[PDB]
């Protein structure tokens, strides 16, 4: 499954 | 970064003369995402190419997958930034 | 966040005249998290519309959704003396956001 | 074997023909089995393999929420990217995220990954220890010092070691027939310079070698799950070794 | 049957903390995530709060950030709302829904009254 918390970027 | 991408042409089961098999052109090792792949029939164009989707390798390079149903001249024309000229890379059954 | 808009604030419909409602969303949606309710005055809210297009089970023939992207619409083909409720927009893609509610009210 | 997850992202900025282009992909070893392309009609996480097709709608629902709050910070990444390097607007730039985790034949967390690059060269790397970042240019280190700020470190390290390994677990014992399978290399030698060829094999890690008294090509899917390879010299024996072989074989013309 | 029974809710002065317990019965409660969602008499529906299937991932909203902890617990079948120092806005009819989905099916409980005052 895709990470949900930490996706954020940059 | 630029990156000239490396073409391989090859049939997906050994090619033998009146039988079905799949044509397939593996582009690897080139940037940017952009590319143009057609497989050619006698310099003629297969409208029905369907091509595995994008991804990369670890050295963020991109790949991709040609590949159409065919009866074993086929090619692989590729065009990208860093080719001045289209490509084109004759398939044949040995190698 | 994702902001819904919903227009228009209220209806003034007399009985079997079509009803048109819409619901703007902030940005672009998938059009197979948006769902639109209807609330009686005295009960829970109720399902109507799912995925958009979809109607939920036991919903009459008459509602129908429709649109995609940031801007959707629902229709009641006929509307009938128990139609007049409040009816709400809902996005799913990330938390949950309802609309402000379009009420619809006989002239 | 050890066996890994894999997730690639990737966003395309087009400037003018629309909003920048996303492309998401889920690997299980060599075997893909989610795909997700901004421009497809579904908007959708799709299946692409035929036992994650099992899984329930609620699945689905939160792989196609989570893949879109991807698609959408990777919007933002451009831009701020952009703004970070005093880019022009005017050129088309490329962004990718790649992470993922291992396990060992014991099914335990053997390693994570987690990478970022700009315009193909790396950008912000997560560290084997799984609790720092590595950052190559003036950019990086802000792009670190709100990272750390946002203590998105450790949100990373408790997916990969647990819900990475745990789902992981999950597909290899649903896919056991599939995934876990090992298909021997069909050999055979071409004399013209002689070609040996391995056609046919899973996974795609295979070692051939060429041998006098004791060139190459990178293998290439054949379409149909197995890959082939081959290895030519000029003129002597060609020693083949995978993982699916007892023991590495030897082809003498 | 499926069915959601919410249960808690009652007048409370500002200030206090208040809890809400929603017992499912009739559907697999452990493999789908959650929302309290909070209506004012006679206002629009707001979402309070959602919870994953793991209740490893939880989240509130821009007004009661800070204040309400949500919970559940898949032994007793049971989602729980924490509410902290209510005030005067936080007056509302609560329910508990299963629901934001793709596939269509939705179940909200009764609702239970939260009304704050002296
Ligand atoms: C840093 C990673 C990142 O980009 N994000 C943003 C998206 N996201 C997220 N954020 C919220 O917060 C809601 C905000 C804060 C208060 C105002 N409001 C707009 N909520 C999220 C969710 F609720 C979900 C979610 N959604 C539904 N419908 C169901 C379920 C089970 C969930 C969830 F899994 F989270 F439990 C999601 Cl998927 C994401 C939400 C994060 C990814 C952080």
């Amino acid at each position: 499954k895709l990470v949900v918390v930490g996706a954020c970027g940059v | 970064i630029q990156r000239t991408p490396k073409i391989q042409v090859y049939s997906r089961h050994p090619a033998e003369n009146g039988k079905s098999n799949f044509l397939n052109c593996y582009v690897s090792g080139f940037h940017p995402s952009d590319i143009e792949v057609d497989l050619l029939k006698n310099g003629e164009r297969i409208e029905k190419v369907e091509h595995s989707d994008l991804s990369f390798s670890k050295d963020w390079s991109f790949y991709l997958l040609y590949y159409t149903e065919f009866t074993p001249e086929y090619a692989c024309r590729v065009n990208h930034v860093t080719l001045s000229q289209p490509k084109i890379v004759k398939w044949d059954r040995d190698m | 966040d994702i902001v819904m808009t919903q227009s228009p604030a209220t209806l003034s419909l007399s009985p079997g005249e079509r009803a048109t409602l819409s619901c703007r969303a902030s940005q672009s949606l998938s059009s197979s998290f948006l769902a639109w309710y209807q609330q009686k005055p005295g009960q829970a809210p109720r399902l109507l519309i799912y995925g958009a297009s979809s109607r939920a089970t036991g919903i009459p023939d008459r509602f129908s959704g429709s649109g995609s992207g940031t801007d959707f619409t629902l229709t009641i083909s006929r509307l009938e003396p128990e139609d007049f409720a409040v009816y709400y927009c809902q996005q799913s893609e990330s938390a949950l956001t309802f609309g402000g509610g379009t009420k619809v009210e006989i002239k | 074997g050890s066996h890994s997850m894999r997730y690639f992202f990737t966003s395309v900025s087009r400037p003018g023909r629309g909003e920048p282009r996303f492309i998401a992909v889920g690997y299980v070893d060599d075997t893909q089995f989610v795909r997700f392309d901004s421009d497809a009609a579904s908007q959708r996480m799709e299946p692409r393999a035929p036992w994650i097709e099992q899984e329930g709608p609620e699945y689905w629902d939160g792989e196609t929420r989570k893949v879109k709050a991807h698609s959408q910070t990777h919007r933002v990444d451009l831009g701020t990217l952009r703004g970070y390097y005093n880019q022009s607007e005017a050129g088309s730039h490329t962004v990718q995220r790649m992470y993922g985790c291992d396990v060992g034949s014991d099914w335990r967390f053997l390693r994570g990954y987690h990478q970022y690059a700009y315009d193909g060269k790396d950008y912000i790397a997560l560290k084997e220890d799984l609790r720092s970042w590595t950052a190559a240019d003036m950019a990086a280190q802000t792009t670190k010092h709100k990272w750390e700020a946002a203590h998105v470190a450790e949100q990373l390290r408790a997916y990969l070691e647990g819900t990475c390994v745990e789902w992981l677990r999950r597909y290899l014992e649903n896919g056991k027939e599939t995934l876990q399978r090992t298909d021997a290399p069909k050999t055979h030698m071409t004399h013209h310079t002689l070609r040996c060829w391995a056609l046919s094999f899973y996974p795609a890690e295979i070692t051939l070698t060429w041998q006098r008294d004791g060139e190459l090509v990178e293998t290439r899917p054949a379409g149909d799950g197995t890959f082939q390879k081959w290895a030519a010299v000029v003129v002597y024996t060609c020693h083949v070794q995978h993982e699916g072989l007892p023991k590495p074989l030897t082809l003498r013309w | 049957e499926v069915q959601l029974l919410e249960s808690g809710g009652g007048v409370v002065q500002p200030g206090r903390s208040l809890r809400l317990s929603c017992a499912a019965s009739g559907f697999t409660f452990s493999s789908y995530g959650m929302h309290w969602v909070r209506q004012a008499p006679g206002k629009g529906l707001e979402w309070v709060a959602v919870i994953s299937y793991d209740g490893s991932n939880k989240y509130y909203a821009d007004s009661v950030k800070g204040r309400f902890t949500i919970s559940r617990d898949n032994s007793k079948n049971t989602l729980y709302l924490q509410m902290n120092s209510l005030r005067a806005e936080d007056t509302a009819v609560y329910y508990c829904l299963y629901g934001g989905n793709s596939y269509g099916m939705d179940v909200w409980g009764q609702g239970t009254m939260v009304t704050v005052f002296n």
